[PDB]
This record gives structure tokens, C-alpha cells and sequence, in this order.
């Protein structure tokens, strides 16, 4: 029914801004009462402001006073979210609510990093199944991703063959501004002299989809 | 203004629950429940202190007012372990509680170590991570102690964990210690000792570099 549909994902420098929008296509807007939240990694929602357009004027929670300005232009049903002054922690998944309290629909969400660091492939390392990587009669090999930016990573296995045990770590923030994780897959210990194994990481944020592949 | 709620809990399928979400300063009955699973977008559950939105499973249910609240399901299913967060819809400024995730209870389960010594492309880069890992434990908060040389170390080490398993819902953790390839060229042995909830013996997993 209604839908909100906000911006692309954006990269911006520590100190530049941002705008964002939220488009609105179901029924009415005039009343539908927008509200902007985000979220940073694996943090709480934030209430960063709302507002109603037939009143035009809107408010925003304290801490986000003078560097944040949310606008609305019902000739478009749209919503725009200003943030200036960016620094590090304003990164994080910005989403912009309605509720025409309760708030109903949300949007799909907005992935803002800031950081300044520039984009960049990750680099790939075998995690090599040997002595110190085994017990009973299970080995585990895995796949160390390394210095890539921004998010986010995929990372198949044999090309979407291999399904079971593997455990795909979330991502990690460096001091350096570069993310990097890896994913391990416990198989049997036997079958390393038998089977293939080679793990699929893809960033496209740089276009990339290196392939390596881990051994003894 | 604020919102008051405490961060995780850990119950069974089918046991009872409660969260409860207290206010600062009286709200009424502008409250809301918001539920979302990983990413996922939030799903509204509750609004008006107490009325189910619509499409909403009747072990669900809102009750309370003025400054305390409370969400309470009545029998628990393997889709209700997701994060409710509260939000005060009374004043100007919305605000929300800092969110609780139910994740499920089980049996502990001691991880089982691994640590795989750098690679080589990575010594040759520049750099050297050694990853330490832990496979399949629970509860949650197994420690991990970095040590090289016989020396405590701190600042270095970068861990991670994977989101529970729907399956035997267990947990995989993932300490990784970075160093520069003089650094590391510099030191013998590599040991990250384990202290967890399901070993009575701290187990230690290690490697005497150039070997």
C-alpha cells in the first residue's frame, strides 16, 4: 500500500553533510506524520526528529539541534533529512518513519558512513586448516577478508555449493577506517584431500569479486 | 524524556515473559512496542500503552500508564526472540528505550578453540592477523585472553560475534590479533587463552611462529 522510499547509500567524509529523502507512494501525505530515526551498528533506534506537513514546521530531539534540518515537499509527498557537521558516530542506517501515536510504516532504511577513509577493495587471505585447526574428526578451514571500505561484503562458498556449518562473522570497524571480518566453515576432517575448497567474497561498492581458496 | 529498559534476557520457547519499560517524567499512555529482528526494518507492535497493531499474535499484550510500562507475551514462540524496543510518543521529542533482546535459552555448550597462525600473502603485504576462534558455545560471554610471549596483551586483539543460530542456536565468536610484520617477526609463541561459562579449565590454543 503505502510505500516510503528513501535515498541511496552514502559515503561521506568526516565534516561534510547530507541530505536524505523518503518518498511517499500510497495514499495521502498532508497528515501522514514523517519521523526521522537511525541507527547505528547493532545500537538502539534514535530519534532524530519529525514533523507534518499541512503545519510545515517541525522539531528535533536536543543533541541534534542546529546540525540537523528535516524538510517536507508534499508537491513531491517527500521528506528530506539535513545532517552537517558530520563526524564519525553519525554513521549508521538512517530510516524515516510515518504514522498518519504509533507510527505505522517505516522506509527501507539509508546506509550513511562517514569516515575518512576512501573506498577500497578487501584484500583475501587463506586461513588454512592444519594441527591448530581441528578435534574429533572435524577440521575447520575459513576465509580472513581484510581493509575494505565501506559496507557491506558478501561471501559464498564453492560458489553457493557448500551450505552448512559455515559461520559468516559480522564486520569489524579498524582504528585504520576500514572494516574487515571472515568466515570460517568446520567440515570434516577427512574431506580435505578429497573436496575443493573456495570461498566467494564480492564487494561491490568497488566492484570486486576476488576468489581464493584455503589449504593445508 | 528518557526511557528506561534493560539490554538483553534469555528465556525458553513457551516461557511467560515481561518487559517492562519505565519513564522519567509521566508519559500517560504514549507508549509504543516496536519489535525488529536483524536486518530487518521495525515492525510496530503496540501503541496506546496497551492495543496490538493489527496482525498481531494474541500472546502479545501492552498494559500500564504513567510512567511505567510493560510488554507481555504469554507463551513464547522461535519468531519472538527479536529485539522489542519501547518509545515515549508523549512529548515533543520521541524517545526510545535502549531495546531488549530476548535470545534462547539452552544447555551450555564449552566452544571449541581454534587458532590459525597468519597466512602468507598477508606477512608479505606488510601486516599479520592471527585468528583465534571459537566454534558453537553458549552462553553468550566467553572471554578471551590474548597472550604473546607469556605477555598480557590488550588493544591489538579485534573480536566479533555471530548472530544466534535458529538451528542449535549456539554462538561462534572471533578474536583476530593484528600485528606489523616486524612486530611479529619479533616474538615466539602465540596463545589466546579461553575462560568460559562451559570450561572448569581456561583451554589454551597457540603456535611458536616460523614453524
Amino acid at each position: 500500500q503505502v510505500q516510503l522510499l528513501q535515498s541511496g547509500a552514502e559515503v561521506k567524509k568526516p565534516g561534510s553533510s547530507v541530505k536524505v529523502s523518503c518518498k511517499a507512494s500510497g495514499g495521502t501525505f498532508s497528515s501522514y506524520a514523517i519521523s526521522w530515526v537511525r541507527q547505528a551498528p547493532g545500537q538502539g533506534l534514535e530519534w532524530m526528529g519529525g514533523i507534518i506537513p499541512v503545519f510545515g514546521s517541525a522539531n528535533y530531539a536536543q543533541k541534534f539541534q542546529g546540525r540537523v534540518t528535516i524538510t517536507a515537499d508534499e508537491a513531491t509527498s517527500t521528506t528530506y533529512m539535513e545532517l552537517s557537521s558530520l563526524r564519525s558516530e553519525d554513521t549508521a542506517v538512517y530510516f524515516c518513519a510515518k504514522g498518519g501515536h504509533g507510527m505505522d510504516v517505516w522506509g527501507q532504511g539509508t546506509t550513511v558512513t562517514v569516515a575518512s577513509a576512501s573506498t577500497k577493495g578487501p584484500s583475501v587471505f587463506p586461513l588454512a586448516p592444519s594441527s591448530k585447526s581441528t578435534s574429533g574428526g572435524t577440521a575447520a578451514l575459513g576465509c580472513l577478508v581484510k581493509d575494505y571500505f565501506p559496507e557491506p561484503v558478501t561471501v559464498s562458498w564453492n560458489s553457493g555449493a557448500l551450505t552448512s556449518g559455515v559461520h559468516t562473522f559480522p564486520a569489524v570497524l579498524q582504528s585504520s577506517g576500514l572494516y574487515s571480518l571472515s568466515s570460517v566453515v568446520t567440515v570434516p576432517s577427512s574431506s580435505l584431500g578429497t573436496q575443493t575448497y573456495i570461498c566467494n567474497v564480492n564487494h561491490k561498492p568497488s566492484n570486486t569479486k576476488v576468489d581464493k581458496k584455503v589449504e593445508p | 524524556i528518557q526511557m528506561t529498559q534493560s539490554p538483553s534476557l534469555s528465556a525458553s520457547v513457551g516461557d511467560r515473559v515481561t518487559i517492562t519499560c519505565r519513564a522519567s517524567q509521566s508519559i500517560s499512555s504514549y507508549l509504543n512496542w516496536y519489535q525488529q529482528k536483524p536486518g530487518k526494518v521495525p515492525k510496530l507492535l503496540i501503541y496506546a500503552a496497551s492495543s496490538l497493531q493489527s496482525g498481531v499474535p494474541s500472546r502479545f499484550s501492552g498494559s500500564g500508564s504513567g510512567t511505567d510500562f510493560t510488554l507481555t507475551i504469554s507463551s513464547l514462540q522461535p519468531e519472538d526472540f527479536a529485539t522489542y524496543y519501547c518509545q515515549q510518543s508523549y512529548s515533543t521529542s520521541h524517545t526510545f528505550g535502549q531495546g531488549t533482546k530476548l535470545e534462547i535459552k539452552r544447555t551450555v555448550a564449552a566452544p571449541s578453540v581454534f587458532i590459525f597462525p597468519p597466512s602468507d600473502e598477508q606477512l608479505k603485504s606488510g601486516t599479520a592477523s592471527v585468528v583465534c576462534l571459537l566454534n558453537n558455545f553458549y552462553p553468550r560471554e566467553a572471554k578471551v585472553q590474548w597472550k604473546v610471549d607469556n605477555a598480557l596483551q590488550s588493544g591489538n586483539s579485534q573480536e566479533s560475534v555471530t548472530e544466534q543460530d535458529s538451528k542449535d542456536s549456539t554462538y561462534s565468536l572471533s578474536s583476530t590479533l593484528t600485528l606489523s610484520k616486524a612486530d611479529y617477526e619479533k616474538h615466539k609463541v602465540y596463545a589466546c587463552e579461553v575462560t568460559h561459562q562451559g570450561l572448569s579449565s581456561p583451554v589454551t590454543k597457540s603456535f611458536n611462529r616460523g614453524e
